[PDB]
């Protein structure tokens, strides 16, 4: 609605002091701003975003912020350059897409390795000996298993990577999640569990009650857990992870942003909320002192907050570990990891079978996710010269084991296809997208009777 | 959750009429209502989906249409088939509510009931309960009234109704009522009499028994 | 070529956890939405749950505090678990698939169900039933058609299976649909119209199966004065 402002946030972050920065916009504006923190908004946020009755300003890590910005679903920024000098460009690097500026940067969050002074002196240095500090606790470490975020150093430790960086440009093709060293970091996670050293159905939940009463040792977690540590009155501390192999633990950097919606009609007085009362240290430490935000984006603020040694050894975890990629495939990449490592926990598969469906999944299947009634671009990019002279297709695959029914193939209702065979890329072209469209296309390379794979591609439509 | 409400709950036609069936949604759904098919016993079949697209298989005598709040199921020929429970699914909502349903029924010219009367057996009385039985057999339309007086006293909360579906050959109604006493009550009473009303009687029918009369 | 079948625990008691599981064949649970839907004895449909093809479970707000779908990918199962189940939990429970393959979530009406398993939920002992006569007589019959029937009574749980001289007779019977006591125990009657002449000269007699008592008892119904 016109005059309003809405901000969703997620529930494990600071709302109360975000509220209190309401109260003082709405005190000088007269524009009352509601702060809302819905379950799941990761995946919700889009479905009603277009709509209409979605949020002006979305807080989320920046991975997620790429997917929004090629949907069309989030508006350029433009921050007076003297703004942009008020926050490290580290940061506004991360929130770069396509040049673009899609979201304004607010802190910069890491995982850390929490441990009780009761139960632990002095912190292991290798995750190695974790196994026979737990017998002697006998328990040594509980944190959240069913999200991949938290068990990713783990797995990233020995030389694991997501998507290849050359020269400031991802490469899509390059990516390894069954990399020499991801099997053996999987593995020893596995391993933990099948030893009865940590649990499959471990959750978020339980590691903070488990270790807030002091039942385990240590903890994996971000910044924004301290502040319901220090109410428990248990000492606890926040070091650097162990390393694994000898090699340091590298945690995936996440940079808290908030993105305006592009339906909203409030750009304006979210901008000014934005610029002129969050990303100060006035509206910054009412929302720190409510839940910690980690390393802030404000560089004056961040001078003092750094003299923290709860935000220092959160820096030399992040310094350790790389920042998170903003491109759209980083969606499909996320929930491919998190599913290979539930099976594994349970040991329902392998780790070699868990690993090879996860980076088979990452590989050439972006999710398309486009607002229904308008236009849908995708962009299927193959070797030019291994199909040189083969026709393309675009069709519609049944089933996991079923055949492609052929949409439109190259030389239809509301799909048309180009092919740019000098670049190498394919267009597809979808107008008034609507419902029942989405089902998990292929882009095809004919020759003779058989077709092979150039790419998967897995639409979603938004409501609209 | 989003209510739904169908119209009407009980419908009775003939096979060739053309029927129309109702359904309303507490709040704007779009076009997103879908309509099942439930026969007694049997798990529902999906009939529409998407307000207006029929599933593969589902005669072309039915058709869906509506949107936003009201929707609506034509069949334009009925058939002997058609005769079940139909259900409105909305598929808008987070969670996913079904309307109360429409029984779908056979019309028929009025049948009158025959009354019967059973008195407890005598094995039964021996055990020490007595359930006196009220048969109200072949009768059409399915609203009946059964009223039991012992010794002229009107009984209430100690009987029990449970009535069959529609017959599948002469397409009539049957209602059981089970009067349901201790034997040291059976044994201070008399005269038991049952009373059924029904709009193919003339006047309410009562049949009774004398207890120990044969 | 896809059909699901259900096994489970068909009789609780109060306060006890409700385990039920729905077996797919044919195909996997990635790309389509799988649902939990049960109908207490005559009352509508009621959505308990379902899961996206993401596993993403979204779950009734009035069950969500009793309700845990969890899904078995090594033998393609998925599960139904009620944690503090209740009498008003009995109900015939449905598992069903919805049919896009990846589509969006409005046309995933459940298009494929399992046959469904009946869940009763009571204090009560399982127990045969007792079978009492209702005799015809001179003042139960009218003219030339004569009505005689049986009653089963005190029975748990159901079903029961009842036929008329070992099934030879089906013309003019009624199966009462059966009622539900206020001692706990269910109770029915079973009747059959037959010509007035026949009495005296011709046998009938009712067969009453009770399966999950393996009690199976045949009441012969004679006219009594
Ligand atoms: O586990 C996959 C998700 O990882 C990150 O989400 C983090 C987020 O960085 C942090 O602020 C929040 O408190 O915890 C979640 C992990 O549960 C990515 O940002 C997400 O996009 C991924 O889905």
């Amino acid at each position: 609605e016109e005059g309003k402002l809405v901000i969703w946030i997620n529930g494990d972050k600071g709302y109360n002091g975000l509220a209190e920065v309401g109260k003082k916009f709405e005190k000088d504006t007269g524009i009352k701003v509601t702060v809302e923190h819905p379950d799941k908004l990761e995946e919700k946020f889009p479905q009603v975003a277009a709509t209409g009755d979605g949020p002006d300003i979305i807080f989320w890590a920046h991975d997620r912020f790429g997917g929004y910005a090629q949907s069309g679903l989030l508006a350029e920024i433009t921050p007076a350059a003297a703004f942009q000098d008020k926050l490290y460009p580290f940061t506004w690097d991360a929130v770069r897409y396509n040049g673009k500026l899609i979201a304004y940067p607010i802190a910069v969050e890491a995982l850390s390795l929490i441990y009780n002074k009761d139960l632990l002196p002095n912190p292991p240095k290798t995750w190695e000996e974790i196994p026979a500090l737990d017998k002697e606790l006998k328990s040594a470490l509980m944190f959240n298993l069913q999200e991949p975020y938290f068990t990713w150093p783990l797995i990233a430790a020995d030389g694991g990577y997501a998507f290849k960086y050359a020269a400031g440009k991802y490469d899509i093709k390059d990516v390894g999640v069954d990399n020499a060293g991801a099997k053996a970091g999987l593995t020893f996670l596995v391993d933990l569990i099948k030893n009865k050293h940590m649990n499959a159905d471990t959750d978020y939940s339980i590691a903070e009650h488990a270790f807030n009463h002091g039942e385990t040792a240590m903890t994996i977690n971000g910044p924004w857990a301290w502040s319901n540590i220090d109410t428990s009155a248990v000492n606890y501390g926040v070091t650097v992870l162990p390393t694994f192999k000898g090699q340091p633990s590298k945690p995936f950097v996440g940079v808290l942003s908030a993105g305006i919606n592009a339906a909203s009609p409030n750009k304006e007085l979210a901008k000014e909320f934005l610029e002129n009362y969050l990303l100060t240290d006035e509206g910054l430490e009412a929302v720190n002192k409510d839940k910690p935000l980690g390393a802030v984006a404000l560089k004056s603020y961040e001078e003092e907050l750094v003299k923290d040694p709860r935000v220092a050894a959160t820096m030399e975890n992040a310094q350790k570990g790389e920042i998170m990629p903003n491109i759209p495939q980083m969606s499909a990449f996320w929930y491919a990891v998190r599913t290979a490592v539930i099976n594994a926990a349970s040991g329902r598969q392998t780790v070699d079978a868990a690993l090879a469906a996860a980076q088979t999944n990452a590989h050439d299947t972006t999710v398309f996710q486009g607002v229904a009634g308008q236009s849908l671009q995708v962009s299927c990019p193959y070797d030019s010269m291994k199909h040189w002279g083969r026709r393309k297709a675009w069709c519609r695959q049944l089933g996991e084991k079923g055949p492609c029914q052929r949409v439109v193939s190259t030389h239809n209702g509301s799909t048309a296809i180009t092919d740019d065979t000098l670049g190498g890329t394919l267009t597809i072209t979808l107008r008034n997208l609507q419902p029942h469209d989405a089902g998990l296309y292929q882009c095809q390379s004919l020759h003779g009777s058989e077709a092979d794979t150039l790419r998967k591609v897995l639409v979603e439509v938004l409501a609209d | 959750d989003i209510q739904m409400t169908q119209s009407p709950s009980s419908l009775s036609a003939s096979v060739g009429d053309r029927v129309t069936i109702t359904c309303r949604a507490s709040q704007s759904i779009s076009s997103y209502l879908n309509w099942y098919q439930q026969k007694p016993g049997k798990a529902p079949k999906l009939l529409i989906y998407a307000a207006s697209s029929l599933q593969s298989g589902v005669p072309s005598r039915f058709s869906g249409s509506g949107s936003g709040t009201d929707f609506t199921l034509t069949i334009s020929s009925l058939q002997p088939e058609d005769f079940a429970t139909y259900y409105c699914q909305q598929s808008y909502s987070t969670p996913y509510t079904f309307g109360q349903g429409t029984k779908l029924e056979i019309k028929r010219t009025v049948a009158a009931p025959s009354v019967f009367i059973f008195p407890p057996s005598d094995e039964q009385l021996k055990s020490g309960t007595a359930s006196v039985v009220c048969l109200l057999n072949n009768f059409y339309p399915r609203e009946a009234k059964v009223q039991w007086k012992v010794d002229n006293a009107l009984q209430s909360g100690n009987s029990q109704e449970s009535v069959t579906e529609q017959d599948s050959k002469d397409s009539t109604y049957s209602l059981s009522s089970t009067l349901t006493l201790s034997k040291a009550d059976y044994e201070k009473h008399k005269v038991y009499a049952c009373e059924v009303t029904h709009q193919g009687l003339s006047s309410p029918v009562t049949k009774s028994f004398n207890r120990g009369e044969c | 070529q896809v059909q699901l079948q259900q096994w489970g625990a068909g009789l609780l008691k109060p306060s006890e956890t409700l385990s039920l599981t729905c077996a797919v064949y044919g195909v996997s649970f990635s790309g389509y939405h799988w649902y939990w839907i049960r109908q207490p004895p005559g009352k509508g449909l009621e959505w308990i749950g379902e899961i996206d093809n993401k596993g993403q479970t979204n779950y009734n707000p009035s069950l969500k505090s009793r309700v845990t779908i969890s899904v078995d990918t090594s033998k393609n199962q998925f599960s139904l678990k009620l944690s503090s189940v209740t009498a008003a939990d009995t109900a015939v429970y449905y598992c069903a698939r919805g049919g896009s393959y990846y589509g969006h979530p409005y046309l995933a009406a459940p298009d494929i169900w399992g046959q469904g398993t009946m869940v009763t939920v009571s204090s009560a002992s399982t127990k045969g039933p007792s079978v009492f006569p209702l005799a015809p007589s001179s003042k139960s019959t009218s003219g030339g058609t004569a009505a005689l029937g049986c009653l089963v009574k005190d029975y748990f749980p159901e079903p029961v299976t009842v036929s008329w001289n070992s099934g030879a007779l089906t013309s003019g019977v009624h199966t009462f649909p059966a009622v539900l006591q206020s001692s706990g125990l269910y109770s029915l009657s079973s009747v059959v119209t037959v010509p007035s002449s026949s009495l005296g000269t011709q046998t009938y007699i009712c067969n009453v199966n009770h399966k999950p008592s393996n009690t199976k008892v045949d009441k012969k119904v004679e006219p009594k004065s």
